[PDB]
């Protein structure tokens, strides 16, 4: 649909406020915050995903981080 | 056409041009050696013919539903209303049998066709670059009071101000300036808005300025500037449960309220009759090599002064104040200074009314007079012996601390204009277009490869890209991707 | 209340069966030595259903204000913050001089508007106690074509019933004449989880919606039977601040945005009650005292005809119209399906079980169905002269037969979870335990992958199929590889 | 928005096409084609960084997607 | 205006002096050829006070009504909700059959009560445009004891001046007479931050309170010039819910717990304007104008007495009042101070420079003090008959007097901080970087540990000296130690 | 107000006594006083578990302190 192609931060210089500037934040992170709370299963498993993934904890964090984006993004 | 009072401005010091950057809501002082103080800003910019380049429709109608059926193993129905350009058509499959009027049982196929009517639309229109028309507002200090410092009319019956357009056309003009001269402006509004990534979309009684690429990408049907037929309808349509003879189509609800969301970041503008923002860029030439002192031989007024309006901060480590002439000598200097102690009455600091006087002869004249005192305690003193007033101020800041703030908003300026960041400010010179020219191609290597991304995905590209070059190899490689991490994590911060 | 031209059909073979009505299935039970039964529901019905919240989708502005401090004057105040119907937000904006304030800075604003919804979505909730589930019972006694599907004839004939099943009403037995009775107790607070579902109405749109779906939803809501709004930010925009008058506009209509967001709910119907086509109802089939019909009529001697040609059903099996020139009386009718005409005896399961003409009166009209074998065979009616052979071809096999089953039994697991093992289900040991491992081991899954869409499902299940291939300890290799599969057969699966 | 907040698969046993099943495939995909096709220099980055921060092909692989997926969402 | 009977005071000797006025001390400036000077800060004004806030510390509780709803029906909605003045809120309470339910469990209950402010404490906002000090100078001239403290009698004489020091009249020259011009240059836009206080008026009670202090009461507050009460539920109770009325109570007046709050706030006065006597104001006292007088008259030839007996001062200092008995108009007074009857050199500075008659009539008393050397003095007045003899005893010693000013430097460290050491200043390069290096380890320690109070200073203190005696590396032992003693000195100097 | 938060010195420079200062000795140390005195199982658990945490003598003492302390000020 429509709503999830926003337009995004335009290109001008703009010292003001865009159209929906309120939602700058509410915005990219609602959808995944609501998820997590509604899915708290999820985070369990994508945990122990990303460390039975990641051969060190700097690549563990990272797995564990990017399973916790992506499923609430695409789901 | 005046900055006192505006939240965010530019000093500059002036070597007989300077080239400024005026962007959309700012103001610039320029203080220049022996020169008057000036003040440019573009108050707006404008568009005033524009052509619609594409129509989406966001709420739509079905106006007859027809369905053709087809009995199984009999082929495609075919409705048809496919020959008609306003029906949406859609095949679907539907069950069969002795009950429903077939000789034979299983899947037969279905037609359904639905006539299409677009009810409201968002028309998106096209700058054409010679049609833009920038309005700018140029201040020379002068001899002001409060309550006159920003009435235009004022200002341009003392012949100390002007605001006048810049066209591609006519990129560059001259305003008189009474006993000031002459102040010249050479712009190049063709490199302001860029007029090429940009359309203007209407909505309703709502209108923005988007990226072209966004509105090309909309997935709402759409069609040309004059055409009556769309395309990709299915959008607003939705076919219900197939039946044998009756497949009921549904237009969804208006797509309004989706469309507002989705523009969330365009820049709103106002389009009356003609696209009118306050929010863009434009590169200028300010030229005052024909602007002269007014009043080198007045002399210094005698009488004593009073502060009609007491010494008020302006938030830019500046200081205004009003004062009142007691005496009717006629246009005389003031003598106003900032010094460091009320002993050793050396002054210190910068006028920013350069050469502040009392304009007319009558008694009770107000003048206001704005300086830059310097970082902690000072005084500002006004007149000589019995007459003389003091009065103490502090500036609370250090020097060390103004030159962060000046490198942040520097490196913000740099994040919001780009390659016109060089030219703010500059007067030429092997070092600034080195810089512009370098900044432009690390600009390109940089939007082609991390562009089209919002503040958290390059926050988080940043703290990997950190990660990554804190544990890398060959130190080379690690700070390439030092660097982009940092400018990543400022850009996702400088939106907040 | 009967299946004949219904896509999805099952066929089910101590005295009882259990079955899950499906929506739009149905349900044929051929048991040892009874008639045929066919089974199916209907329709579910909810009737008395109470608002639980309301959501404005499209609201209005009508009067803005704004009031305004100097930078040390304090926060403004709006007066009409003192009501009910209007919005207030609080901003800030650039004051000196120039604006007649004695200082310079940030003052304070204060913007006002009236808020009035146009339009808005009403949830209801429906209680269990007023869930009806319409269900339809036939028997394969002696039709025609236009009557197979009338039920004003099939319950005149004592062939078919249609029935209530509620919380107060959750068996009954309905009367089959001389085939007897046929009863059944179904178990409705399990079927329809109404403590899951909220009946969303958008104009005159109405949908079946998840509960912790509705309850997220993100715009202004109200209480039944309230006008007070909460959240009416959400459909406001409060422009630049200009510090004597910043406006304030409302965001379009946001009932596309609405059925945007409604995508994958369940349409439903709702004029008085709630009408609904899908879910599952589990009921036991008791047929002991069904029976055959205990006489034979003796055989049709007059000539017969194909008043509708054979025709294949679909489901593996033949359908065709007799036409009985004879008027002597009910008699049984001579038919059949053969391996070779040198070879008389019935190869196939007959449908109609023992079709004959019910009538006395000449043309008589009668619909059989049968379930030859695979390959070909022949229908044969009538003996000698009047004999009607009918070449019949069944494409597939056995073998192809029961992969489709198997499938076909993975999607019922899939759709119904716990109750597939509750279908066609005799009371065996096997399926009690199996169903009590489906339990566990479904609780496990929803409580991990619940949530999921089929994409993120897929990539997952891709993922877990990787660490499954690569994986050490050859026992959670074991498990990641069962739920690897799971997830891409659910990614599949519903495309 | 709320078009974000899109209503999951139905929990009902259905053996019939939900509210909106014609888009059933391409509402979790339009975003990521779009910003893909219209940001090819994004995949070179996501490609190297990926094989960078991997220690073996079966985990470049994933961070690689993984990568790839998590920025068209967010923007 | 005088430093005469005043426990707080200091002594001090190009032709300019840097002096800190403290607030409820005096200065005494004893130049070289000058005559002695007394300035003090009197009275802190403030005059245009503009509102910031309102805490509510009394509450009424007015109407109170409950709404309750079936177990499921859903969450209550009190129609008084809507309303500005009403404070509500949603509980849970047991329902079943014999609460008119239908169903059992935990229904929701709304409850609305009207709250209204009784009593506010108002704070308030000082612009440094407005802050006035007020500064008396005096210069030691010929004064008796009664008339040594009343100004209208020491204006009259021109030796002393009481002006108002102002952010727009920083500077202020006062004319002495024959003592010439006295002038003064201060910085009062650094005395009292008026950036970091409030004035707090609660009841007829009002104090000086800090920003941050204030702004994090946990009370119900407003805007100014608004009846918008926010967080009113902070002054609100409610009892145990019961589905057909709750009961709602406002807690009793926090006007004494407000009061225990501001333990450690400074009093003030605010009955027209807010006037205060504590702070400070740096000042520069320029003397080069100011001239010893110029005298014809020669010295008294008669008798003298002692009309007062030499009276110890608190700092080091005595003072008498003589009674001169002859009428020869004025007349300069032959008193020293002599270590011995024998030898008569004068020994002893006096602070009464130049003491005099100044009146022509007969009985005349003179108040004249003096700084005797350490032991046994003698105030000697007059030569051969007319000479009258006082011994004096002065204890104490060099060595403890530097020590005393040692540890009053460091209370007066403690106290200003940095404009400490603009104290008795002539400029200078050691003040200076002293000063500097005060600007730095005065900012960051008060980063550090500037929130903490005396017990929390003096745990931390020992334990920091614990931990630098533990320590190994000697720099930063010394400088854990440094922090410590520091610490501990601040932990103790509030006793 | 709640009346823990005690506005505390105030960093004007005053001679005078501030609002309440008879009880600046007080104010902070009744509350835990009342408190051993109420509570000495718990003077005798902290001293065994300050003895017990401490690898050194001095560590012991540093932690029975604060055990002492912390309780009382958190009821
Ligand atoms: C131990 C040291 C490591 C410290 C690292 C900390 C991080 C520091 C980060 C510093 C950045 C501060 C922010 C500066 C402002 C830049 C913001 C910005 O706009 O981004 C630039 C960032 O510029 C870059 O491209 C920087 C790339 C960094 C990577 C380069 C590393 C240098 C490698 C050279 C190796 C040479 C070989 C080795 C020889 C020694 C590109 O965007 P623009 O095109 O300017 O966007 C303007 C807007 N508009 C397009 C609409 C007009
Ligand atoms: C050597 C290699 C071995 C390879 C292993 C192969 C794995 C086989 C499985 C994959 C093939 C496809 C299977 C799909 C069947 C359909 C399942 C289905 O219908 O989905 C279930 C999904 O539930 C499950 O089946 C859960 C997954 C369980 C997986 C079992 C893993 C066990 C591994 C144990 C290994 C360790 C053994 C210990 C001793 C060594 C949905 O129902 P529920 O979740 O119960 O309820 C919700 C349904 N509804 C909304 C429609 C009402
Ligand atoms: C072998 C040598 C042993 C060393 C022993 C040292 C022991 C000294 C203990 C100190 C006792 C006397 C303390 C008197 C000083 C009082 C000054 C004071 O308290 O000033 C500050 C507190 O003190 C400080 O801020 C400074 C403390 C810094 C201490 C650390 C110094 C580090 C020294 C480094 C040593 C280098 C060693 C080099 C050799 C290798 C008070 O508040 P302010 O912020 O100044 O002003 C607030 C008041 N007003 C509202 C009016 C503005
Ligand atoms: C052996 C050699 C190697 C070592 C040398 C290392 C030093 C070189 C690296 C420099 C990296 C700096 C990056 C930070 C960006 C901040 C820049 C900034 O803030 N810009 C300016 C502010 O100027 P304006 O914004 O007013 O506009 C002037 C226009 N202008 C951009 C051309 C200056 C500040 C004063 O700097
Ligand atoms: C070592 C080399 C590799 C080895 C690979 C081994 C292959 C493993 C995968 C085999 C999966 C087979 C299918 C299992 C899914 C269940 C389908 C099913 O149960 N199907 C049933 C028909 O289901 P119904 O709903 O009609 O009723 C039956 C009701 N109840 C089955 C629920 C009890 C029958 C058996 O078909
Ligand atoms: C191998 C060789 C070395 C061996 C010997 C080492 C021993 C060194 C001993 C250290 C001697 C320090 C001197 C003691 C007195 C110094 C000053 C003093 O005490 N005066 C006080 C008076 O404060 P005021 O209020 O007048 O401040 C007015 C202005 N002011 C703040 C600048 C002072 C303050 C505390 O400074
Ligand atoms: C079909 O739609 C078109 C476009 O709105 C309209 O002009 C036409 O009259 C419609 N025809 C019918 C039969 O509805
Ligand atoms: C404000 O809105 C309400 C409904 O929300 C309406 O009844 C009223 O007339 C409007 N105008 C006012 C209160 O002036
Ligand atoms: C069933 O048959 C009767 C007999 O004529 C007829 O009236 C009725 O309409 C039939 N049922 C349906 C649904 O048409
Ligand atoms: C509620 O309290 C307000 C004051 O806060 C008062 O004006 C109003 O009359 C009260 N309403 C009642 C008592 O019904
Ligand atoms: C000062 O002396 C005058 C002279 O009589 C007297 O009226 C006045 O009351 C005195 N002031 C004080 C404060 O004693």
């Amino acid at each position: 649909s429509i709503a999830v192609q926003t337009h995004g931060e335009s290109m001008l210089a703009n010292k003001k406020d865009a159209w929906l500037d309120s939602t700058k934040a509410s915005r990219y992170l609602m959808k995944t915050e609501n998820w997590i709370i509604r899915n708290p299963g999820y985070a369990f498993v994508a945990v122990l995903l990303g460390w039975m993934l990641g051969s060190n904890n700097g690549q563990r964090v990272v797995f564990v981080v990017l399973l916790l984006l992506v499923a609430p993004a695409y789901s | 056409f005046n900055c006192l009072g505006m939240s965010n401005r530019d000093f500059l010091e002036g070597a007989t041009w300077v080239d400024v950057v005026l962007e959309g809501d700012s103001c610039i002082t320029i203080m220049a050696k022996d020169k008057p103080t000036i003040d440019i800003k573009m108050m707006e910019t404008e568009a005033t013919n524009l052509a619609e380049v594409r129509s989406y429709c966001y709420l739509a109608t079905v106006s007859d539903v027809s369905t053709v059926s087809n009995c199984p193993t009999t082929g495609e129905a075919h409705n048809p209303k496919r020959a008609e350009d306003t029906y949406v058509c859609k095949s679907g499959v539907t069950d069969r049998g002795w009950g429903n009027g077939c000789g034979l049982f299983g899947k037969g196929s279905i037609d359904t066709c639905a006539n299409f009517t677009c009810s409201l639309k968002a028309v998106g229109r096209m700058i054409q670059p010679e049609n833009v028309k920038y309005e700018v507002g140029i201040f020379i200090h002068g001899s002001t009071s409060s309550d006159t410092h920003g009435n235009y009319s004022s200002q341009l019956g003392a012949s100390q101000a002007g605001r006048f357009t810049i066209t591609p056309n006519s990129p560059a003009i001259t305003v008189k300036m009474g006993d000031y001269g002459e102040i010249s402006v050479e712009c190049e509004p063709r490199n302001g808005l860029n007029t090429e990534a940009y359309y203007i979309m209407s909505v309703g009684t709502k209108h923005f300025l988007v990226h072209r690429e966004w509105f090309n990408d909309l997935a709402l049907p759409w069609t040309s500037p004059a055409s009556s037929n769309w395309r990709n309808r299915e959008i607003l349509l939705e076919f219900e449960e197939p039946h044998a003879t009756k497949q009921s189509v549904v237009a969804l609800g208006s797509q309004e309220g989706a469309l507002h969301q989705a523009l969330a970041g365009a820049v709103p503008v106002s389009f009356s009759s003609s696209v009118k923002l306050t929010s863009g860029h434009l590169k200028c030439r300010v030229k005052m090599e024909k602007l002269t002192l007014k009043g080198t031989t007045y002399g210094m007024c005698t009488e004593k002064f009073s502060f009609a309006k007491n010494p008020a901060d302006t938030g830019h480590s500046t200081v205004v104040l009003e004062l009142q002439y007691t005496g009717s000598d006629g246009p005389c200097k003031i003598p106003i200074s900032i010094v460091a102690s009320l002993s050793d009455l050396t002054p210190i600091g910068r006028m920013v009314t350069a050469n502040p006087y009392v304009a007319s002869s009558e008694a009770n004249a107000k003048v206001l007079v704005e300086m830059e005192p310097p970082f902690g305690d000072s005084y500002i003193v006004v007149g000589r012996g019995d007459k003389q007033i003091n009065h103490h101020w502090h500036k609370a800041g250090s020097s060390i601390g103004k030159a962060f703030i000046t490198t942040i908003k520097g490196a913000q300026r740099l994040a919001a204009l780009g390659d016109p960041a060089w030219d703010f400010g500059s007067v030429g010179g092997i070092f600034n277009s080195v810089g512009k020219a370098v900044h432009q191609v690390f600009g390109g290597a940089f939007r082609t490869l991390f562009g089209g991304m919002s503040w958290i995905t390059q926050g988080l590209m940043g703290a990997l890209l950190l990660w990554m070059g804190v544990n890398a190899r060959d130190r080379s490689i690690a700070l390439v991707m030092l660097a982009t991490g940092g400018v990543l994590l400022f850009l996702a911060t400088s939106v907040h």
